RNA sequence: UAGCGGCGAGCGAACGGGGAGCAGCCCAGAGCCUGAAUCAGUGUGUGUGUUAGUGGAAGCGUCUGGAAAGGCGCGCGAUACAGGGUGACAGCCCCGUACACAAAAAUGCACAUGCUGUGAGCUCGAUGAGUAGGGCGGGACACGUGGUAUCCUGUCUGAAUAUGGGGGGACCAUCCUCCAAGGCUAAAUACUCCUGACUGACCGAUAGUGAACCAGUACCGUGAGGGAAAGGCGAAAAGAACCCCGGCGAGGGGAGUGAAAAAGAACCUGAAACCGUGUACGUACAAGCAGUGGGAGCACGCUUAGGCGUGUGACUGCGUACCUUUUGUAUAAUGGGUCAGCGACUUAUAUUCUGUAGCAAGGUUAACCGAAUAGGGGAGCCGAAGGGAAACCGAGUCUUAACU
RNA sequence: GCUUGACUGCGAGCGUGACGGCGCGAGCAGGUGCGAAAGCAGGUCAUAGUGAUCCGGUGGUUCUGAAUGGAAGGGCCAUC
């Protein structure tokens, strides 16, 4: 398989079954979805019948006095009362099974080709770290939402593409399943490309 | 936190190959010379967990 | 493929049981537990292995035999196995290399379970009949 | 992911409600009461959709009668004899003619008679 | 798991393996020798942080509007599009932010070199006694006295001390291994009254702290102690000059402010129960879960002028609420005065089954490392073989002297 | 009258039980009694005469034996 370079116009060779594999949707759901999960905080909590402030004096008698039975100022029933089920902070982290996550990586990568979204180059560099230049580059090529995977991620461009919220610079061992699929292009370096078929394969 | 296994159960039944379990018969302690030989001899062998029983010792024996 | 165009696999997420919450879902009310009794009570329920207080099961039959510690140190050994070491020389210390016995595996039997297709040694390890037929068939040797 | 119940709550309640006008007292203010009230008037109007065919018929019937006798015979006979002249005409319709065609109701009774004779 | 266990309920190791972190020393003493090692107290330069700070880019026109940050048009900054504010939603109005800088004085830290005390090196010698061990009682060890090792000791005793002694789970022999009865020692580990910054598929005034508010207050109690309720005018007070009724009232009507005053301070929105005024229709010869099916009349709309719509509902068929609990409830059994708000199958970990996805005779990693949701890490766990109490044998095995 | 089949190992198949269990059983191996032999005998005309498990005792034992040889303790078989 083939991808040609847009500035280059050469044809890096790549493998069928990293870049041309059928896209498998329940797998790249499910690492979407746990990814997600994994980017979850859980902290929070809330008051049991235990732990809301106040005596644990029998409000009334159990008999006599006309009222319902009541034997905690903190029963949940009650307004100012405990949660009955009140929350504790969560790990809401899943495991992925490895060849899950880079099955899912596969999916999402030969989807882009197929849909014309990964766009390979040779080189992809800024003179200086200017969000200026980098935002030129961009309208002579075309790329508005861009995901950039460079091999080795330049300073330059770091500094260049942080206050353009539509771009994002990476490099190549910070690919992610979400990324991918969240930005409209993905501009990959062909140094890029070499990496991610060996991290794959 | 880890199921206990019920320790009184894992020392009279033992798992077999499909995944029934083996126990002793009960009747072989004492009171030995009033039993006739025969019945005797039935009882030495182990034998199968029967069906209505199986789901009380796979519940005490999850570590099977 | 966007974020809001990938679905799970039908049949992967079955919704959970909500029970109490009203007469249409068919487990309002009582929450499937039925009326009354022990079962119907919040932390409701016998102990496993209780019948009721009938002698149970695991009483009424006796206990039998011991447990050995030389079979916890004991392993088997598939033919299958015997191509899965470093080297062509199959004794305790390769196939603790292999990951094949644990660390603490002081015998080892050989056993008629898969194949063997190679020129094999086996030292110090005992071998089954039909191991040892496997193995010679194969141009192995069998060393005690 | 606290979830209020208010706006949710109040629909389901005006819901009910809204059925309800017309009742009498609480039964058009209460919701406790306004709910009772439309479940049996859902009760009540399911079992009359069956009552009102039994009703009509039998009001159809007495009035079929009625104008058979100011013509000299019993309904009984008046069915027995349209069924041996194969009139199908249904008691919906005989009852219609009785009261707004007198004529027509005659020439049916006629009919009906010389098929008993 | 091994075990412990009215062998019940339950309790529950270690060996060994993978990691984090890593560090070793001194006295029980004389000699030779100088005070070499290094830890404390007190200095003083050198950085490096802390306690105030400084600079910090770039926008206009027009439309709607009470007001523009919004729409539309055309520009500009960006190592700054974190965030907050501004009369509606602002990269460019303001405060910031990225980035670059700053300390008279005090001070943490890290090295540096003084002074004070501390003494290392080496050879020769020494090697913790009412102790170990025992008897009795108890306790601790996963181990409940058990066949019970080991540890601690209240009580009574009582060694050998390196040609010696402890341990290896009753005990003995053999072998192996260690040296008690003196002491010190960083790191990996535990926690947060408190300080700063930042974050949240956490709450949003009956929630969230008891407490968004002058709350541990009011209030209750002799006292310990218990313990509330209660947030929102507007962009701006521009918080209503003045006039009128009234008691030089309360309250109101004007006027005026404002985009708005049914935003007027009893102030955003302003539900429901509950209480009124007005209008249409019904209702004073009529018996009951109050509706439902049928249905005239009246009123008001529409208008093929046939009818339709809306409200009401004379008269008439049928018709004993709901929940709960029960063999069975109109039941004269239970519960609810009504409304609004809140109020009950959850969460963690283990285990089994089903679905679904991955990989497949394999599958999968834990801690941890890693800036890494990656990648590393296969220690382990499950599976591919069973039979037997077990030794053991093994596609068989157990049973039995041996199987038809 | 003569005897020890009131045998030991097993057991096709079946009955009866929620289960634990209980029952009936030709036939096979070993060894036996009676009878001349065919054959019969695994107690008694049959159906009551009974007590799970734990804990422990006694005898036996090609099992186990916490460094190793033993032993203790445990297992298995018989029995209380
Ligand atoms: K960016
Ligand atoms: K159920
Ligand atoms: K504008
Ligand atoms: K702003
Ligand atoms: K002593
Ligand atoms: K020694
Ligand atoms: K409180
Ligand atoms: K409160
Ligand atoms: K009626
Ligand atoms: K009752
Ligand atoms: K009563
Ligand atoms: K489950
Ligand atoms: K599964
Ligand atoms: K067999
Ligand atoms: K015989
Ligand atoms: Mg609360
Ligand atoms: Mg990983
Ligand atoms: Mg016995
Ligand atoms: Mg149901
Ligand atoms: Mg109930
Ligand atoms: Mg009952
Ligand atoms: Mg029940
Ligand atoms: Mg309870
Ligand atoms: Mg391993
Ligand atoms: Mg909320
Ligand atoms: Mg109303
Ligand atoms: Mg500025
Ligand atoms: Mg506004
Ligand atoms: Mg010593
Ligand atoms: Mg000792
Ligand atoms: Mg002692
Ligand atoms: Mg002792
Ligand atoms: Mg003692
Ligand atoms: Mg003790
Ligand atoms: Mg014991
Ligand atoms: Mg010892
Ligand atoms: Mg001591
Ligand atoms: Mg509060
Ligand atoms: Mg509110
Ligand atoms: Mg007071
Ligand atoms: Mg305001
Ligand atoms: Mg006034
Ligand atoms: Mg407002
Ligand atoms: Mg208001
Ligand atoms: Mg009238
Ligand atoms: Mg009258
Ligand atoms: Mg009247
Ligand atoms: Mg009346
Ligand atoms: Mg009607
Ligand atoms: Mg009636
Ligand atoms: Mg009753
Ligand atoms: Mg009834
Ligand atoms: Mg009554
Ligand atoms: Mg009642
Ligand atoms: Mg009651
Ligand atoms: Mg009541
Ligand atoms: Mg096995
Ligand atoms: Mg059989
Ligand atoms: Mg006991
Ligand atoms: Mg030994
Ligand atoms: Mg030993
Ligand atoms: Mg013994």
């Amino acid at each position: 398989m083939e991808l040609v370079l847009k500035d280059a116009q050469s044809a890096l060779t790549v493998s069928e079954t990293t870049f041309g594999r059928d896209f498998n949707e329940a797998l790249v759901h499910q690492v979407v979805v746990a990814y997600a999960a994994g980017a979850r905080q859980g902290t929070r909590a809330q008051k049991t019948r235990a732990e809301v402030t106040g005596s644990g004096k029998k409000p009334w008698r159990q008999k006599g006095t006309g009222r319902a039975r009541s034997g905690s100022i903190k029963s949940p029933i009650w307004r100012s009362g405990g949660v009955t089920f009140a929350a504790r902070p969560q790990d809401h982290s899943q495991k992925v099974n490895k060849k899950m996550y880079r099955g899912a990586l596969k999916s999402i990568l030969s989807e882009l080709v197929r849909q014309d979204r990964l766009i390979v180059v040779e080189k992809f560099s800024v003179e200086a770290p200017k969000t200026k230049l980098l935002a030129q580059k961009l309208k002579d090529m075309a790329l508005e939402d861009v995901l950039i995977i460079t091999g080795e991620l330049d300073e330059n461009l770091f500094l260049a593409a942080r206050n353009l919220h539509k771009v994002d610079v990476r490099d190549a061992t910070g690919i992610d399943p979400v990324s991918l699929i969240a930005f409209d292009k993905v501009v990959m370096t062909a140094d890029a490309v070499k990496q991610v078929e060996e991290m794959l394969a | 936190p880890k199921i206990k296994t019920v320790r009184g159960a894992a020392k009279r039944f033992k798992k077999t190959g499909k995944g029934g379990f083996k126990h002793k018969h009960a009747n072989l302690r004492h009171i030995l010379t009033k039993k006739a030989t025969k019945r005797k001899r039935h009882l030495r062998p182990k034998a199968m967990v029967s069906k209505g029983d199986l789901g009380l010792v796979i519940a005490c024996l999850p570590y099977a | 493929m966007r974020l809001n165009t990938l679905s799970p696999a039908e049949g992967s997420k079955k919704a959970g049981k909500r029970l109490g919450r009203g007469i249409g879902s068919g487990l309002g009310k009582t929450g499937g537990r039925g009326h009354k009794g022990q079962k119907s009570r919040s932390g409701g329920g016998v102990r496993r292995g209780f019948e009721g207080g009938q002698m149970p099961l695991y009483r009424r039959l006796p206990k039998f035999g011991f447990t050995s510690r030389k079979a916890a140190i004991t392993a088997e050994i598939r033919l299958s196995d015997l191509a899965k070491v470093e080297g062509g020389v199959v004794d305790l210390n390769t196939l603790k290399a292999a990951n094949i016995i644990g660390i603490q595996i002081e015998f080892a039997k050989v056993i008629l379970a898969g194949e063997v297709t190679t020129p094999v040694t086996v030292r110090g390890l005992r071998v089954t009949k039909g191991a040892r037929a496997a193995i010679e068939a194969a141009g192995g040797k069998i060393e005690e | 992911a606290r979830v209020k119940r208010g706006v949710i709550a109040r629909a389901r309640h005006k819901k009910i409600l809204k059925q309800a006008k017309g009742y009498y007292g609480a039964r058009s203010r209460v919701y406790r009461v306004a709910f009772q009230a439309v479940i049996k008037a859902g009760q009540y109007a399911y079992r009359d959709r069956r009552q009102r065919k039994r009703q009509f018929r039998q009001l159809w019937i007495a009035r079929i009668n009625a104008a058979a006798r100011q013509n000299g015979i019993s309904y009984s006979k008046f069915i027995n004899g349209l069924k041996k002249a194969s009139v199908e005409i249904d008691r919906k319709i005989l009852a219609d003619i009785a009261v707004f065609d007198k004529v027509a109701f005659t020439a049916l009774v006629e009919k009906a008679k010389a098929a008993l004779a």
